[PDB]
């Protein structure tokens, strides 16, 4: 009551609030002034990256729990702590010169592999931060360039407009889906164009999103440490993609005759601190 | 009661307020507050992160891939220009649709010193450098190295280091140059040249890719708040 | 250095009140669709401020609800030649309650919704709403079906139940007939933005999923090292 | 005098306002207060006394008496369900005309835990046990015992004990559920299944019934206020 | 690692404790303990193949 304050030009104002609401009062607008490489070893499979190369710490947090400070569950089952937090290996996907893009969708990614696929096939709530390492041999005379990134809430449009899209070519099992760098012609199938990213933003502006670059001059492998990103604090893992990856090579790879020409790529994610809540006796399939 | 006189001003609906108004939800309580990582303060946080500038913004490349990668090629040439573009941030083709210009586009007017990064994507082996320099207005845009060199520039060795990077420097008549660019408040050009020329072993590919990076210096500002001249609709889309 | 920003703050970007909804209802008998008018809210109508919610993931605000309520007159025969001020109604109805099927209904009491009663030629009806959600933050994408199946709609069409603002004339109109229209206006305060996100660059097509057609990246120059103008556009 | 300006929001009518008003009786003076006995003063403790819940709701039954007694008669089964529903406090035929839903009916969103306390009518030397089991939303309503088993559950003796109460626990993704519930923000089924199958003794009737008692534990509450969808009028009543 | 100094790749060497069948495709090994050896940043990486048995000793 009967505030005084400054303001952006003695000079003063006297607001005050005449309502019984937080929600009524006026908006603040005012500011009160051989060699030694590194080896992750979690759970029980270790890599082995670099000594010099920078892992970028997801939005700047590290993936913890969830205390009990922000919990709004009624029972809370227990989580482990070795049984998944594996660096699971997905599939192998092949470099060449004329390669668009993959993507992929890992709370729907991990679900064959471990026992991350077996918590949370029981469970009905789900959290878990991952620790994102993606790999390439490299070598001196194989130039070329690549761009990853963990985009958040990645929402993709339909190939065909006035049409939903299908969760057969939304997502993958296995495999990661091409980007085509034309357009796509399909009815129900996804708009995956490589200068539009999918989401249909400039492919340009992916970098906000904690993004890592695998040049491969200057460096061999890409970790990103991404936390849970959601508003809800729990939500079930197999109808909502918590983030999506996405490599899309910004420069081509050029080899010359006498060099190898099967460059691969592989993903080593690994789940850190998985907590699971509200076990039903489901066993969903 | 009180004998009030009703001002000039009264029964308006200016857009750009700060007034009270009464609650439509009274009493309501809200669900409590949770730390989602990323809380953004400033906009301008955004207008700090690099995004790659599409500077091979030709006609047929623009709907391509192709439109971001540089070309560097290797061999005797010693005059040709790998790039050059008006420093206009607001307007120019180069930089609109980047994510420094999109925050901007929103702002009338900008202020600060915008950052190039070249990263150069080439074989481990390669070895070049080049002159990237900002020329202040002045008078004629650079059109051989003589003539870029007096301006101020860098040299980067592609070898030694990849990524080399241009802070262009404010040097401006007026505190604040209006994102839609006259000849008044405009900005110098900026360009770059061959040194030595990219030097490539046999066993590596002769050509190699450049592709540039754009953010704005921790010292950027905007002045005002209008439409952005690039979305738009037509009716009320169902 | 002394150039701080001010005006590039999270509020001041974001507390401008943009129009949301154009409505149009008349107020004669028959066609009782066209006594009432109603809007399920949305941001996604409107693209003037589809594309300022559409840089950050999560949203959490306060709002500042306006009306500006404008009527005319409908041409023909047997029109007013004298007529008296007319009121508008303006209730919310929250997800899970009862319609109006049309106009003079039972349901148009409002014991427990907040109807608002506005009359012409005054200042515009204003009201404030809370963060109002069951979730923490009013997600503007989300990734995932409705079903655990993996089947119903798919986006951000299953966090957005807000319900509907129904509004209607309060005066019977004996001799003519007049449409209105409506103009919502929502001005957000107190705003926290989490997770920025690029804006969109093609155009919006639809106002139900993140449909779009592959677009350009930049116009077109004219040669990589093209200065534009080196002289003015004369001679 | 004092120059005031109107802001937005005068000469309205909004329903849910607190404004002072001029009196119409002025200086009158009221009868005094008397103790009048169960003065309530929320209207949840309303939604804490028991009201039986008509789970034999079928459509021959609702309108007789017999829609509030579920069956459990005796003999070998072992298989059979006695009873099951969705646990959807508001939309449920089984809750909705009971006390705790018609008072919710009036709220929009219900957060807290309902408890059901099942009562057994019956001969006092009949001895059985039940299991009840609240299976969250997952995937397939139980529909074999060994299915219940896995969901939280109650093993209840008839003979031991009569009136077991299960507590409904509240696992759910938000704080607040709506009434209306859809898909998403639903609850999970509720289950009971036969455990030893009822033993009455020659002398006794072999059938019994097991009536249904539904009121909210202490931690409920509700967060919006709407239009009962229950009662309705035409015209003014006369 | 033997090879040219310009060589780059990545191997996983994955222990697989006894459970139940050897692993046949790189997703089956994931699952278990493992290191991603990057060969062009170190040649001889190590792996400690760890002790998890149901007795203290186990017979030769
Ligand atoms: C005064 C009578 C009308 C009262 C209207 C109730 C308040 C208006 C609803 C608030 C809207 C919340 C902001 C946006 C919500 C959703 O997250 C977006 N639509 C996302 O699509």
């Amino acid at each position: 009551g009967a505030q005084v304050s400054t303001q952006k030009t003695t000079i003063h104002y006297t607001n005050i609030n005449y309502y019984k609401d937080a929600a009524s009062n006026s908006a603040n607008r005012q500011d009160f002034t051989s060699d030694r490489v590194r080896s992750i070893t979690l759970g029980n499979s270790t890599i082995t990256t670099q000594e010099c190369a920078n892992v970028v710490v997801g939005y700047g947090v590290w993936p913890s729990y969830l205390q009990d400070n922000e919990a709004t569950a009624e029972d809370q089952p227990t989580q482990p702590d070795v049984a998944t937090c594996r660096f699971y290996t997905l599939d192998s996907i092949q470099w060449q010169k004329e390669s668009d893009g993959w993507w992929w969708k890992f709370p729907e990614a991990l679900k064959n592999m471990g026992l991350f696929g077996q918590n949370m096939e029981y469970h009905y709530l789900g959290r878990s931060g991952y620790t994102i390492h993606v790999q390439c041999n490299a070598s001196k005379f194989h130039q070329g360039c690549l761009l990853v990134v963990c985009v958040p809430e990645a929402e993709m449009g339909c190939s065909d407009v006035e049409r939903e899209v299908v969760a057969a070519s939304l997502s993958s099992e296995d495999t990661a889906k091409s980007f085509s760098r034309t357009e796509s012609n399909g009815q129900h199938t996804v708009q995956t164009v490589v200068y539009n990213a999918g989401m249909g933003v400039g492919v340009g502006n992916l970098t906000i999103f904690p993004h890592q670059w695998i040049n491969l001059r200057t460096n061999n492998s890409a970790t990103i440490v991404m936390p849970y990103i959601n508003s809800v604090p729990m939500d079930n893992m197999f109808r909502h993609y918590n983030f999506t990856l996405m490599i899309i090579p910004f420069a081509k790879l050029e080899y010359t005759e006498q060099a190898s020409n099967y460059v691969p790529i592989t993903v080593t994610v690994a789940p850190m601190c998985a907590e699971y809540n509200g076990l039903r006796l489901a066993s969903h399939q | 009661g009180l004998p009030t006189m009703l001002t000039p001003g009264s029964n308006q609906f200016l857009t750009s307020d700060d007034f009270q108004s009464p609650s439509a939800m009274p009493q309501f309580d809200v669900t409590p507050e949770m730390k989602i990582p990323g809380e953004v303060h400033n906009l301008m946080e955004i207008a700090e992160v690099d995004s790659v500038v599409p500077v091979n913004n030709t006609k047929e490349n623009i709907n391509s891939m192709e439109a971001y990668r540089i070309p560097v090629t290797g061999g005797d040439q010693l005059h040709t220009q790998v790039f050059g573009f008006q420093m206009q941030p607001g307007l120019n083709s180069v930089f609109k649709r980047t994510l420094l210009g999109e925050i901007l586009n929103y702002y009338a007017h900008w202020s600060g010193s915008v950052k190039l990064t070249f990263v150069f994507c080439g074989s481990a082996m390669a070895t070049g450098k080049f002159l990237l320099a900002y020329s202040p207005p002045g008078a004629s845009p650079p059109q051989n190295r003589k003539q870029a060199m007096l301006g101020t520039h860098v040299i980067w060795d592609v070898g030694l280091q990849s990524s080399c990077v241009l802070c262009i420097p404010w040097i401006s008549q007026t505190h604040y140059r209006l994102v839609q660019q006259d000849e008044y408040t405009s900005a110098g050009y900026v360009t770059c040249w061959y040194q030595t020329g990219l030097i490539v072993p046999p066993g590596a590919p002769p050509s190699c890719t450049i592709l540039c990076f754009a953010s704005a210096c921790n010292d950027f500002s905007v002045r005002n708040l209008r439409d952005t001249p690039f979305i738009e609709q037509t009716q009320l889309l169902q | 250095n002394y150039h701080s920003r001010t005006e590039s703050s999270i509020e001041n970007f974001l507390c401008r009140a943009a129009c949301v909804y154009i409505a149009t209802y008349k107020s004669a008998g028959g066609t009782p669709t066209e006594r009432y008018a109603s809007w399920r809210i949305n941001t996604r109508q409107m693209v003037q401020l589809r594309r300022k919610f559409e840089l950050f993931t999560y949203l959490r605000f306060d709002m500042e609800i306006t009306f500006v309520i404008t009527s005319t007159q409908d041409p023909g025969t047997q029109l007013a030649q004298d007529m008296p001020v007319l009121t508008h109604q303006i209730m919310y109805i929250p997800p899970g309650g009862p319609v109006p099927n049309s106009a003079t209904d039972f349901a148009w009491q409002s014991s427990t919704n907040p109807s608002i009663f506005w009359t012409e030629g005054c200042a515009p009806a204003r009201m404030s709403v809370p963060f109002i959600s069951i979730g923490n933050a009013y997600s503007n994408f989300y990734d995932g079906w409705s079903h655990f199946t993996q089947e119903g709609v798919y986006g951000f069409n299953s966090l957005n139940n807000m319900g509907h603002i129904y509004v209607r004339h309060v005066n019977e109109q004996s001799l003519g007939v007049s449409t209105s229209t409506l103009r919502v206006y929502f001005k957000p305060k107190h705003v926290r933005a989490w997770v920025p996100r690029p804006p969109r660059l093609s155009p919006y097509v639809k106002s139900s999923n993140v449909n779009f057609k592959p677009t350009a990246v930049t116009t077109e120059r004219k040669d990589i090292n093209d200065v534009g103008t080196l002289r003015p556009v004369g001679y």
